[PDB]
RNA sequence: GCAUGUGGUUUAAUUCGAAGCAACGCGAAGAACCUUACCAGGCCUUGACAUGCUAGGGAACCCGGGUGAAAGCCUGGGGUGCCC
RNA sequence: AACCCCCGCCGUUAGUUGCCAGCGGUUCGGCCGGGCACUCUAACGGGACUGCCCGCGAAAGCGGGAGGAAGGAGGGGACGACGUCUGGUCAGCAUGGCCCUUACGGCCUGGGCGACACACGUGCUACAAUGCCCACUACAAAGCGAUGCCACCCGGCAACGGGGAGCUAAUCGCAAAAAGGUGGGCCCAGUUCGGAUUGGGGUCUGCAACCCGACCCCAUGAAGCCGGAAUCGCUAGUAAUCGCGGAUCAG
C-alpha cells in the first residue's frame, strides 16, 4: 500500500533510520515485505592535486547516493501515526508513496 | 628476469585436433587478438592442405616445423674493445617460436591475395625444403658457420 | 565507352567508372543508374549500345560536368579573387581558406616545407 | 575510412547521423 | 551559414544610417563598429567604415559583394612577412 | 527433473539446467549454435561434460547476461562444470585436478590516471 | 610537498563530516554555498572564544548549526545576551531556522585545531619560536593524548631566510587508518609576513 | 578574482550567452563544477576538511 | 595529412607562466563578445566593492525620450513608506 | 606492512521499479495470476594461516603437491618516511615588501590569444586483402537526464524541424554497443585504398559564426604502397585492437 523512499549519503543513517521505520509497521499493525537495497549511483570527480602545472597528479572523490525503499502492505490507523512519531534520522530524505 | 626464469605460457591444446603446437600457431598468427579469424586462417589451411597433397594436414604442419627449427644461432656479445657476433647453440622451446614465428613472416611475404591460402602454401613449401621459411633457418646456421671463427668467445 | 568528353575505364563496373569524371562522385553516379535503370553491377565493356546513349543524355544535359566545371570552380574564386575579401587574399597567396591553424601544419595547401635557420 | 564522413564507422566515429547513418 | 529559417542579419544603429540618406538620395561615409552583419542590395553604392582593432577601413560597396558579411573586406592584422 | 549450477566469468553470468535426455541446448532460446555461430571457442564450453561420459546424456538449458560470449562461454562452461557435483558429488574427483572447476579471478583491470590505458604510459623522445 | 591531509583520509573510516545532510542537484549548489556564509560569518566573530568544530545538520529548510568551543561564556556574554545577538544574525543571513547551540571543549590540549591556534597566536605574539612549539606538544602528552606534533612553518623568528621547524612524541602513525589523529591548521600574521601551524594529535586505535 | 570581476559574473548580463559561472569561495572561474559552484582547487581544500557532505575519497 | 601544446619570427596587441628526465593535448575538466590579465577607440572618479565621517538636497524606488558602436551623458514623469 | 575501498568464492537480513526454474492463464511481449527460486540488487559477516604432506634448512625461508573459488601478499586502489633540487606558482586564495591610486585601478563595443619563410614535443587517421564497402544478425559494463533524457509520428536524400507519450529515474530515455556472426559486392588499383584541401547548397546553437564554430547533402579525391640516424610503452586479462560513458559546456 504506502512505499518509501529513503535518500541519503550514508549507508549507516541510510540502514539504521530504515530499520527504526521497519518495526513499528510491524508491531503496529502491518504485514511488510523487507528493507530494499536498491541501485545506487556514483558521482566522481578527478581532479588536478595541484595548484599550477602538475597534471598527471589526481585526486579522486566519489559521492555516493544510497537508495532505499520499503513497502506496507496492510496500513492500519494504529500504524501511519507510529511512523511519525518514528522519525529521527538527520542525514536521510524520506519521502511516501501510495498507489 | 632477474629474480628467475618465467615459467612459460601454458596454453589451451588446440580445440579441434589437440596439439599445443597448434594453439601456439593460431595465436602466432593473430593481430590484435582478432583470434576467431586466425582459427579460420588456419582450419582453412588445412581445407587446402588436406585436398592439394592429399595426406594429413596435421602431420604436415609437425614437419613444416622441425624444417624450419634452427639449431645454431648468433648470440651476439663483447670483450672490452670491440664485440663479436658469436656461434651459439639453442634451447627447445627457442627453436618453437622462430619456427612459427618465421612460417607466418613468410606467410606474409608471401605474394599470393588470400589468407590461409599463404599458409597452406608456405606450410607445404616449408615441409619441403624451400620457401622463405627454411631459406633463413638454413642461413643461420650459415651465420653459425662462415662466421665460427670466434666460437671461443661462447657462451 | 565515352561521356562527358571523357572515355571511362571499360572492363570497370558502372559505377565506379563515372567517379573517373570531374562532375560525378559515389552518389551523382548510382542515381543515374537509378534513373536510366541498368543493373550498376555488370561492367562498362558488356552494355549496349542502347544502353550506352540512354545514359548518355541524362548525365550530359542534366548536370555540369567536367571542363565547363573546374572552369566555373576556377571561376568563382576568380570571383572571390578581385572582390577584395578576405577568402580571397588566402586563393591568392595560397593559405588556407578555411580558417584551420597556419603556425604549425597546414601542408597540402601551402606546399611542401621550405627550411629556414632558427637562432 | 574513419576520418572519412560519408561512411558507416567514419560517421559512428564522428558521433553522427546522416544520409550513411540512418536511425532505423 | 546563417540560418534562412530565420532570414538574414543586419544591426539596427547600422540599417538606420543607410535607409535615412537612402530615403533622401544622398550618400556620406559611414562610422560604425558593427562587421557581424550582412549586407543588403539596399547599401549598394555607399561609402562604409568598418573597423579592424584600431582603424577605420575604407570600404565602398559595389555590386555582387552582395551577402557576405561586413569583416570579410578589413583585415584584422598585419602580415607581411618574417624578414 | 533439474540439476542446476552457477556459471559467472568476468562482467557476465551464465545459469546451466542439465535435464537426462539429448544433446541439445538452448542458450536463451537459440540452439548452441544459432548464438555461437562462426565462433570457435564455442564448441569448447562442453568440454567439461566430455571428461566423465555424457554428451548425449543430458539435455541442456541455458541463460546469459552480460559480457562478451567468449566470457559467456567461459562461463557456460564453468556452469556445466559446477552442475555435475549437483548430480553427482563423486564427479567432484575428475574435474578439478582438470581444472573445470574455477572462477578465472581474471579481470578487467582499472584505467589509470596519467596512463592512456592503464599500463601503457606516453612516449617521450627528448627525453 | 609530497603527503596527504589526515581528516580527508577517515572521511567516513574513522572521522565525520562537519556539514551532515542530504541534498538534490538543485539544492546542493546553494545550500552548501550557504554553509561557508554561516562558517564565515560564525569563525570571524567567534576567534577569541576559541571556535572548534562547526555541525550544521540539516532537515527540511531546518538548519542545525552545532558549535564546539573553548569558552562557552565568550558565545553567551551575560545571562544569554549575546548569544542571542547572533541566534538571528545568521536567520539573518539563511533566512530561515537557525538553531545554534552550544557546546563545550571539555580538554582544551586534547583537540587540535585549538592547539594549532594558541601557537600561531604565540607566533603572532612574538614568543619564542621553539619553545612555543615544545610546550605545545608538552601540554599534549600532559593531558594524556597518545601522540603529539606541532610544525612551525615560516620566516620563523623574523628571519630573511625561510626555514621550518617542529619536535613531537608518542605514536605519530598516518598510516594507520584505525588510528584517529586530529589536524589543526592555524596561520599567524606577523610584521614580516604569514606563518601557517600545523598539529597532529593521536588518541587510539578502535 | 579581480574582486569587480566576480561581480562582471554575479550580475544578470546584456544577453543571456555571457553567462559564466565562478567560484563562490575564490573566483577562479577556469575549471568550475556547476554542482559545486567550485573549483577543483576548492574542492579538495574543503573536501579534505570533511566541509562537503558525503564527498568521500575514492578509490576502486 | 590533419588535431593540440611549444620554440622561433610577425604583431597596434598576438596578455601570462611552465624549462633536461620531473616544461611541451601541461595551468585551460570547454577563448566567437563573455571568459580576459592583452591592444585600438568612447568613457567612469568614494569609483563594479567594504565599514564609515562631514556640508548641503534627496524616501527607497519605477517608467520614457534624446545622442550613441555600445557604454556614457543631458533629460520628461510616476512615487513620497518606517521610527519618535 | 596490516586496519579502508574495488574485483574473485560463499553464507545472514531483502524481494521493488530487477529476476522466471516449476504450476495456472496467455493479445506470444515475464504480457497477467502467482513465486523470489537463481541472475542481479547494496549492507553486514565468513574465508588463507606456510595450516597439511615429501624434500631442502640451526632458523627465518624455499621447491614441488593434496584439498580450495583464491596459495604463499590472489589481482587492482587510496596510502609517499627524515630531506634535496633556494624545483613550481604572487595568474585560485592567502601575505612581508617595492609600486599606481581623475589610473596599471573601472565600464564599455571592436580587434587579439588561432597570426606563419620554419623547428621540435603529443596524438588522430591512413598508406589497405587477416581489408574497404552495403545489407541482415547477435553479446557489454559503467555513468548522465524533469530549467533536461527525448521512445514513436510525420516532412526532408539528411542534418534537423513540427507534433507529442514516459521519466524526481533498476520503472522512461540517451542506446546504435563495435570489432565478432550470416550473406553478397570489390580483385592489387593512388585503387569502392586513403579522406585531406577546395567549389556550391542547407540544418542547428546563439543578441551575433567575416576574422572564428560544429553538423548535413552534393561535387573536388591531396600526401602517404608501412617510413633516415635516433628513439617510446607494455611481464597477463597486461600489450595491442574495438566500442560506450562522464565531467567541463548554449554551441
Ligand atoms: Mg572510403
Ligand atoms: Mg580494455
Ligand atoms: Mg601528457
Ligand atoms: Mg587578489
Ligand atoms: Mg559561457
Ligand atoms: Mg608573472
Ligand atoms: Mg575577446
Ligand atoms: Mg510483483
Ligand atoms: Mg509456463
Ligand atoms: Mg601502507
Ligand atoms: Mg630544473
Ligand atoms: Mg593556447
Ligand atoms: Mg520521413
Ligand atoms: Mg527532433
Ligand atoms: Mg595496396
Ligand atoms: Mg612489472
Ligand atoms: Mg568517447
Ligand atoms: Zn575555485
Amino acid at each position: 500500500k504506502i512505499r518509501i523512499k529513503l535518500r541519503g549519503f550514508d549507508h549507516k543513517t541510510l540502514d539504521a533510520s530504515a530499520q527504526k521505520i521497519v518495526e513499528a509497521a510491524r508491531r503496529s499493525g502491518a504485514q511488510v515485505s523487507g528493507p530494499i537495497p536498491l541501485p545506487t549511483r556514483v558521482r566522481r570527480f578527478t581532479v588536478i592535486r595541484g595548484p599550477f602545472k602538475h597534471k598527471d597528479s589526481r585526486e579522486h572523490f566519489e559521492l555516493r547516493t544510497h537508495n532505499r525503499l520499503v513497502d506496507i502492505i496492510n496500513p492500519n490507523r494504529k500504524t501511519i501515526e507510529q511512523l511519525m512519531t518514528l522519525d529521527l534520522p538527520t542525514g536521510v530524505e524520506i519521502e511516501i508513496k501510495t498507489v | 628476469a632477474r629474480r628467475r626464469r618465467a615459467e612459460v605460457r601454458q596454453l589451451q591444446p588446440d580445440l579441434v585436433y589437440g596439439d599445443v603446437l597448434v594453439t601456439a600457431f593460431i595465436n602466432k598468427i593473430m593481430r590484435d587478438g582478432k583470434k576467431n579469424l586466425a582459427a579460420r586462417i588456419f582450419y582453412d589451411a588445412c581445407k587446402i592442405i588436406q585436398e592439394k597433397t592429399g595426406q594429413e594436414p596435421l602431420k604436415v604442419f609437425k614437419q613444416a616445423v622441425e624444417n624450419v627449427k634452427p639449431r645454431m644461432e648468433v648470440r651476439s656479445r663483447r670483450v672490452g674493445g670491440a664485440n663479436y657476433q658469436v656461434p651459439m647453440e639453442v634451447s627447445p622451446r627457442r627453436q618453437q617460436s622462430l619456427a612459427l614465428r618465421w612460417l607466418v613472416q613468410a606467410a606474409n611475404q608471401r605474394p599470393e591475395r588470400r589468407a590461409a591460402v599463404r599458409i597452406a602454401h608456405e606450410l607445404m613449401d616449408a615441409a619441403e625444403g624451400k620457401g622463405g621459411a627454411v631459406k633463413k633457418k638454413e642461413d643461420v646456421e650459415r651465420m653459425a658457420e662462415a662466421n665460427r671463427a670466434y666460437a671461443h668467445y661462447r657462451w | 565507352a565515352r561521356i562527358a568528353g571523357v572515355e571511362i575505364p571499360r572492363n570497370k563496373r558502372v559505377d565506379v567508372a563515372l567517379t573517373y569524371i570531374y562532375g560525378i562522385g559515389k552518389a551523382r553516379a548510382k542515381e543515374a543508374l537509378e534513373k536510366t535503370g541498368i543493373n550498376p553491377a555488370t561492367r562498362v565493356k558488356d552494355l549496349t549500345e542502347a544502353e550506352v546513349v540512354r545514359l548518355r543524355e541524362y548525365v550530359e544535359n542534366t548536370w555540369k560536368l567536367e571542363g565547363e566545371l573546374r572552369a566555373e570552380v576556377a571561376a568563382n574564386i576568380k570571383r572571390l579573387m578581385d572582390i577584395g575579401c578576405y577568402r580571397g587574399l588566402r586563393h591568392r597567396r595560397g593559405l588556407p581558406v578555411r580558417g584551420q591553424r597556419t603556425r604549425t601544419n597546414a601542408r597540402t595547401r601551402k606546399g611542401p616545407r621550405k627550411t629556414v635557420a632558427g637562432k | 575510412g574513419k576520418g572519412d564522413r560519408r561512411t558507416r564507422r567514419g560517421k559512428i566515429w564522428r558521433g553522427t547521423y546522416g544520409k550513411y547513418r540512418p536511425r532505423k | 551559414p546563417r540560418s534562412l529559417k530565420k532570414g538574414v542579419f543586419v544591426d539596427d544603429h547600422l540599417l538606420e544610417k543607410v535607409l535615412e540618406l537612402n530615403a533622401k538620395g544622398e550618400k556620406r561615409l559611414i562610422k560604425t563598429w558593427s562587421r557581424r552583419s550582412t549586407i543588403v542590395p539596399e547599401m549598394v553604392g555607399h561609402t562604409i567604415a568598418v573597423y579592424n582593432g584600431k582603424q577605420h577601413v575604407p570600404v565602398y560597396i559595389t555590386e555582387n559583394m552582395v551577402g557576405h558579411k561586413l569583416g570579410e573586406f578589413a583585415p584584422t592584422r598585419t602580415y607581411r612577412g618574417h624578414g | 527433473e533439474q540439476y542446476y549450477g552457477t556459471g559467472r566469468r568476468k562482467e557476465a553470468v551464465a545459469r546451466v539446467f542439465l535435464r537426462p535426455g539429448n544433446g541439445k541446448v538452448t542458450v536463451n532460446g537459440q540452439d548452441f549454435n544459432e548464438y555461437f555461430q562462426g565462433l570457435v571457442r564455442a564448441v569448447a564450453a562442453l568440454e567439461p561434460l566430455r571428461a566423465v561420459d555424457a554428451l548425449g546424456h543430458f539435455d541442456a538449458y541455458i541463460t546469459v547476461r552480460g559480457g562478451g560470449k567468449s566470457g559467456q562461454i567461459d562461463a557456460i562452461k564453468l556452469g556445466i562444470a559446477r552442475a555435475l557435483v549437483q548430480y553427482n558429488p563423486d564427479y567432484r574427483a575428475k574435474l578439478k585436478p582438470l581444472g573445470f572447476l574455477t572462477r578465472d579471478a581474471r579481470v578487467v583491470e582499472r584505467k589509470k590516471y596519467g596512463k592512456h590505458k592503464a599500463r601503457r604510459a606516453p612516449q617521450y623522445s627528448k627525453r | 610537498g609530497n603527503k596527504i591531509h589526515p581528516i580527508g583520509f577517515r572521511l567516513g573510516i574513522t572521522r565525520d563530516w562537519e556539514s551532515r545532510w542530504y541534498a538534490g542537484k538543485k539544492q546542493y549548489r546553494h545550500l552548501l554555498l550557504e554553509d561557508q556564509r554561516i562558517r564565515g560569518l560564525l569563525e570571524k566573530e567567534l576567534y577569541s572564544a576559541g571556535l572548534a568544530r562547526v555541525d550544521i545538520e540539516r532537515a527540511a529548510d531546518n538548519v542545525a548549526v552545532t558549535v564546539h568551543v573553548a569558552k562557552p561564556g565568550v558565545v553567551i556574554g551575560r545571562g544569554g545576551e549575546r548569544i542571542r545577538v547572533l541566534r538571528e544574525e545568521l536567520a539573518k543571513l539563511t533566512g530561515k531556522n537557525v538553531a545554534l547551540n552550544v557546546q563545550e571543549v571539555q580538554n582544551p590540549n586534547l583537540s587540535a585545531p585549538l592547539v594549532a591556534q594558541r601557537v600561531a597566536e604565540q607566533i603572532e605574539r612574538r614568543f619564542a619560536v621553539r619553545r612555543a612549539i615544545k610546550q605545545a606538544v608538552q601540554r599534549v602528552m600532559e593531558s594524556g593524548a597518545k601522540g603529539a606534533k606541532v610544525i612551525v612553518s615560516g620566516r620563523i623568528g623574523g628571519a630573511e631566510q625561510a626555514r621550518t621547524e617542529w619536535a613531537a612524541q608518542g605514536r605519530v602513525p598516518l598510516h594507520t587508518l584505525r588510528a584517529n589523529i586530529d589536524y589543526g591548521f592555524a596561520l599567524a600574521r606577523t610584521t614580516y609576513g604569514v606563518l601557517g601551524v600545523k598539529a597532529y594529535i593521536f588518541l587510539g586505535e578502535v | 578574482a579581480r574582486k569587480a570581476l566576480i561581480e562582471k559574473a554575479k550580475r544578470t548580463p546584456k544577453f543571456k550567452v555571457r553567462a559564466y559561472t565562478r567560484c563562490v569561495r575564490c573566483g577562479r572561474a577556469r575549471s568550475v563544477y556547476r554542482f559545486f559552484g567550485l573549483c577543483r582547487i576548492c574542492l579538495r581544500e574543503l573536501a579534505h576538511k570533511g566541509q562537503l557532505p558525503g564527498v568521500r575519497k575514492a578509490s576502486w
